[PDB]
């Protein structure tokens, strides 16, 4: 079995997800990276 | 030995099409979307467990 290419699909609905508190992955010298928050 | 036959072929897939791997690793919280995403995938394609 497989999927009939429609994974664009689901992606793009994947995203229809459209309450937000990113997470910090990195920090130093002044510099944060944070994770999460889509709509930033 | 048929969770076998599904879930390899599962891998297949997962691993030729690397973009949406993407999607359905980003670690974000709340996983339902993502369920939704495999699921709305491939749950027409396979046995429940």
């Amino acid at each position: 079995t497989i999927p009939a290419d429609d994974i664009q699909s689901a992606i793009e609905e994947y995203v229809s997800s459209f309450e937000e508190v990113g997470t910090v992955v990195d920090a130093g010298d002044g510099i944060a990276h944070v994770e999460g928050l889509p709509s930033v | 030995t048929t969770l076998a036959g599904e879930l390899v072929s599962v891998a297949r897939l997962l691993d030729r099409e690397a973009v949406v791997t993407r999607y359905l690793t980003v670690p974000a919280e709340d996983a339902t979307p993502r369920i939704r995403l495999i699921e709305r995938l491939v749950s027409g394609k396979v046995g429940a467990p």
